């Protein structure tokens, strides 16, 4: 198989750059339209990360920062699959996540929220997807986060995730939420996304059969990245 | 066919998950950074630095940047590179950094990339692919860094020439400087207003 | 892959132990609630049966008991797949079936039904599922069976089946019926099952494309067993 | 009848000037709102074109540029009526059309599309409507056109048309498409139009009864222009 | 696996032989009913074609006949999968296609249509499906074809295809159309097919994600052939 | 379970795609034809010829024909053949031709097939499977060609005996002739009317 | 009552259909152009030229322009003119041109229009109605060209005075020049940004 | 206006020739399909009938045969318009009608129905349409007619009509019925027509506002004939 | 656009309304008949006669026939005739008759038509357009009558040559006879079975 370029990103399935409802986007959004280009080797290539460099607890947010005891909060496992738009699994992709603790408090110098800090929780982890595009990490369910967009704004509970896969054109950063959270319907950030079906694509579903008795609950969340088209005639990539 | 997962801003605390140490979090033994040059990395060392400004001309003190580039011979350390040439075995080709919380300055210690093949047998001028993530930015912004000392190559670059508004091409050219004996390319990014940096949908 | 315990049996997808409509259950159902336990090696292990011990006609109820001639009745083939709840195929599982003959008469000492006995039909067979969880046997379609629950009770045509797979927790015995049988809607035994969707899970579907011309008809019937969860963190099984 | 001014153009039935989805509109759209004015003789008058100046093949795109042979493509006839919003026919209006060839290739210096050029096709014609506002021309059905808005953008097959009628306020340029073209639902340019009913107003309908056997197919497309109101009291136009 | 015979062709999913609406079928349709037979080795076997005999441009109708330049018309790629009715892929099946050019003109001595001939287009190609039953060819989208059934009859744009696979019983010749073509609803030939769902099975769907920027559009079209049943008991084939 | 793709007529120009050369189109180097006999093909050469007539007794001048047969030993050159015998290595067993635009005559140069095993241990008389495609024909018509000089084998043939209307069996038997030293079997197909050829749904 | 047919951009190749010769297409014998002055046309000849700039200050090299004006006596060569005066028999009053593909300059050779009656017995200052069509422009943009040497008439013009933002009125006044003996009015149009030209919804 | 050929007759809007339900059609219907031809002067021309030849009572079936008194039955007026398919009126077309009397008895030698003959009723009339395609005649409403298709068959009340207009291709003979007649839903002849909308096209509607007090009732019935297409390019008719 | 009024059989009593006198009904003073020749009609008189047979070979004793033809010079007495030639002022060109209730024979007294122009500058052989109406016939059947003594013209006739089944062309040719001094063309129509007359959809 001789691969061609990645399929065109469908701008309609993503939030626009300018979204007045999400205030900080007003000054941090280009006024000019993005210039689309035909892909070259630069856009279809991406770095490789060896698993040798990852620690044993890198995907365990419950223990990778635990000092004196366990973090306070809801023990939950999150897993799922990473595929490209054509359904092909994405192997060995770097998945990085970060979140606030159970109080909705981030371990970051710029966070002054009254929510209590957890000395045993860090809030960040990472993993590589396997040959089936499968990924899995453990964590404490994050609490909603109050922030200043409009004075009384509240982010629904959420986990930040980033992916670096096979092509630079696939570079993606986003956030996923938990099924049933009532704050999902009023979040200005989630509302930057035009369609309803795309908003639901960011919701992790309760996976009851995979709950671990007297231990942890579990959420299922699949991620879809752009996919490459195969070439059967001219190969103009190079 | 599935739709691509919708993008969301990295948020103000993007450092927690992508640059733990900058957020004072020591959890990983191996931390990804802004240093692409190793002991046996080939090519001339260079420093890429600058700032990112908003629509008010103010620097973003919470922006995160990543770069992707080829080695000194124009070969990407990626299995997707089809050139058939052996890449520099001591080069990841990727780096990440964050603007300084106080000044807004960012920088990478890397190597000047070699010319990479373009489409239809063309040749691209040396460049570094760069992406911007930050609060207020809904989707990572893509752009490229070219070098002013490669005027001849830039004039023939396919991507730069695909921009019909010629006056904007210069926003993608970094300026070479020399702090003593070190080569430094200054690249300031302007998200909005005049001299707004060109951004690509790749 | 390090396997954990089998997912919890969903008591709601099964008939309760006490079902007044099915009379004999009144005295043969515990009054106390079942005590749930965390699984150990005992519950996740099961015996292995070598195919060497099975005869060539063990899965052919039309011929495994034929003496002077062929059994009287509807020549039908029944096949399908055995999977665990997570969709994984169940390999080399022992499947045992037994049924009445075309008259609705069982070859059992305790059966005095006026329905005629067939000297060439036994009514029992067995097989092992293959690597894809596929199973297949041949038989005579059983006739409905009159029995005494309420004086004029009639079991719809049915075949009894039993499975012994990879884990003891999977041990299952049940019955399947044939699509279209009008007796299905009034059977007290089938009605012990709470939901309608679960009742339909016991109906073998007509598989017309797999009918064998001038020979046999064919029914498709898939069986789903409990499945094990994978473990990615602590392994408390032992 | 003493005519007054043309009815106000309903801005809601037209695309706005600023349409981010159609990239080039970002820099070519006024930031200031249009200033509405009361009409004068300047706005209600328009030039007159004598038919004496038009050639016999001006409305025949199949033959007006044919040199050695006929153009390659689908022989189609397009006709319809031009009326003002009040239903009155628009007589002797200048209709000018232009399109790409069957390959979706325009005969224009700035078009480098790989689609093949047709030495016998020009792609432009013109006509004057008759006393009933009726117009008719012949052409080759244009093929879809790939263009760079987003890298893989494709214009559905379309024909460009321009009208100069009785009043300058009526000056209109637009494009019409062909019924059934699947590219119609994803075109960013067609989507600049707010309502769905207005989008459908640009679709030429298959007119099967007017097909010419073993020769040409036919499409029906009516155009509606702004209309003047009659005055029965004060005449402030002058 | 010991294969048996192919499943019976479902006469209801195909046009009858006698179809008055399609005039030429009146004299070329048997008056007697077809005589069904049990299959033998003759019906389940078929020839094998080595790829060594095929040229590099056999599946490229844009270039396999190009002399001085490129053909005029819509550059389109057509791909899809060939499966048997049970979903199994059909490997190394010979696929042969032929069509008219962009003018709706066939390169055949008996075609006198006024539609213009393209000196650089032949209208025929062939391929072998791969191990996944996948096939792919390039061509110019054919223009509708006027023909004499009723005097003003018009075939919607279409491509003729023929398949020779693993069994003679699978021998199939048909035609596929393009999504959105309005001529599809009035074609007497397409109407010979009884059901609506079967008519839609001949429509190639627009595959926008697989469009190649500034180059070609793409259609997806899957073909389903008859499939063999497996045998687990008597093997009467021989 | 999926439904079989519905059939459609091959149309009047079926030659373009299946017999390019007959339509004066030279695009393929290797063209499939009506000659099944190669240099080292075993068996006695024979010529199969005839015409196809419509309901008016008029020949179809646009019909396309294909045949499928076993080698001289009754073995099909197909991986689906389960006889366990080695097939003639120089025999495709398949051929295609088209009636002549002017006369309507068609013909194949092949080999007389050997007896092939029937169902349930029976033996089929030598035969060639033939299919008809053409304008006006919605689904390819299947039929078989038996040979009149195999009277004894035909009398015991399972397929021929599965036809309860005995008088129709003869429509499937070709007549042997001898143009000089060549063996020729004439097989005329009648789609409609009297002596209508038997057609099978296989 | 019917709705007006929705507008669509003229597109980048608008020249094919409106200015064939500029696209190198010779199909019409009589081609509409930018020359409104004939042999016996009355009035003083003038040349109207300029450029159209986008939001970046760059000229549009693919814009098409048309003008509509009255004769030297303020009478439109239109049956809709109700003045009752005889119009110049040698004046179409309309013209069309396209910016130069390379420089972006456009121009018309016409006559300076006479004052035309305004509404309610008022008198309009001399002006030319102009419209802009081009890629990126969804609906033709309407504007007017007044002349700086008609300061007294402009000060009393109803349309110019209907613009409440007085500083914008000047964007509609062309500047008179004199290349030798020819009178030239320079009129630059700015679609966006500072000094943005006033556009009307007529 | 240079007229071309008449639009193709839509065979789907008419009964087929072979209709088993209407018995006599079995032996009087061609077995061969009709051969469609391109029209010539022969098909687009038709005879002209001067009104000078028509008598004053030709369109009055109540009086044109009245000898000693008035016919027995329901005095009804029937009027309507004759148009071509494109809506154009058909001027000076010859309309001929004939019907049975109020008893459902025809004045024809071959009619032996027991229904009583009316010495003052003939049952036939004729007219020419005016410049607006308008026609009008008076008559006695016909009674249903028993006939032998199936032994107890009954034609709903109906009037036979024939038209000879501008082109031979327009030649048409048919029958119209009266709104509300319950026999309409079971008539084998009316059922030869495929669609329901076409069947309703033969029903005359009650026109109450045009009833004439203490005199006659009135029915409205419009007739549509094939129409000619206009030619704007080649005129191949001759 | 409206659909054509659906056709219905003329029925067994079609004579009442189209041939009153044959049904013994005298209501009209001027009755349309089967005599197209008037006192001053030009051309050679001819008699067209024959029968119409059903699928059993039995004549229809209730069929009604009409013919439409040009004058002796090939000009139709119709305003739709575009030849620009003056037509015979004493020729209606149309006639109607009914088969005899007892024998089934029908006939017309007319003139042999002159050659009429065909499409694309061709010339049609002399012919008469004929239509059949009757019980059992749902839609009037169209056909044409050519003459056997016009063999040369018929061989070049466009309509006759548009019939690909050549053997059927003869069903449209009437045979010339001469009962004493009168010319008679016999034309038998066969609706079904062998030698079925060709019918057109015009
Ligand atoms: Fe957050
Ligand atoms: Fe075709
Ligand atoms: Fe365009
Ligand atoms: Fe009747």
């Amino acid at each position: 198989i001789i691969w061609g370029a990645y399929a065109q990103r469908n701008t309609e399935d993503h939030p626009p750059a300018y979204a007045p409802g999400y205030k900080t986007s007003v000054l941090r959004s280009p006024k000019n339209a993005l210039i689309s280009i035909a892909e070259t080797l630069s856009e279809v290539t991406a770095p490789h990360f060896s698993a040798d460099k990852f620690g044993p607890k890198d995907n365990d947010l419950i223990l990778n920062y635990a000092k004196d005891g366990l973090p306070i909060g809801e023990r939950v496992i999150v897993h799922g699959y990473v595929r490209d738009q054509f359904g092909r699994p994405v192997k060995n992709a770097l998945v990085e996540v970060w979140q606030a603790n159970a109080s909705g408090r981030y371990r970051h110098p710029n966070d002054q929220y009254i929510g209590a800090m957890d000395p045993n929780f860090g809030g960040c982890g990472r993993m590589l997807t396997d040959d089936n595009g499968y990924y899995v990490f453990r964590t404490i369910k994050p609490g909603p986060y109050p922030w200043r967009n409009r004075i009384n704004e509240w982010r629904p509970a959420h986990i930040h995730f980033s992916l670096i896969a096979d092509g630079w054109a696939q570079r993606l950063i986003s956030q996923f939420y938990f099924e049933g959270d009532t704050l999902i319907d009023s979040c200005p950030i989630l509302k930057t996304i035009p369609s309803e079906q795309q908003r639901r694509a960011l919701i992790a579903l309760e996976d009851k059969s995979n709950f671990i008795e007297a231990d942890s609950r579990c959420y299922r969340f699949d991620i879809t990245l752009r996919g490459r088209r195969a070439t059967y005639f001219e190969n103009d990539l190079t | 066919e599935l739709k691509e997962t919708p993008s969301q801003t990295g948020g103000p605390y993007v450092h927690i998950g992508l640059l733990p140490k900058q957020a004072n979090i020591e959890v990983f033994e191996h931390n990804l950074d802004n240093n692409l040059v190793q002991d046996n990395t080939q090519g001339q060392r260079i420093r890429l630095e600058g700032q990112v400004f908003d629509g008010l001309g103010l620097p973003l003190r919470d922006v995160l940047i990543e770069i992707w580039q080829a080695d000194t011979n124009g070969v990407y350390p990626s299995q997707a590179d089809t050139q058939g040439k052996q890449v520099d075995p001591n080069f990841l080709g990727w780096g990440r950094t964050g603007a300084d919380f106080g000044t807004g300055f960012w920088s990478f210690n890397t190597i000047k990339p070699g010319a990479v093949p373009g489409r239809k047998g063309s040749t691209q001028a040396p460049h570094i692919s760069l992406i911007i993530f930050a609060r207020g930015i809904n989707i990572g912004l893509h752009t490229r860094v070219y070098f002013d000392d490669e005027a001849e190559a830039n004039a023939k670059d396919p991507v730069l020439n695909s921009i019909e508004w010629a006056t904007r091409r210069q926003t993608l050219v970094a300026k070479r400087e020399e702090r003593d004996g070190e080569v430094v390319y200054r690249f300031d990014i302007r998200i909005q207003g005049e001299n707004e940096t060109v951004f690509f949908d790749i």
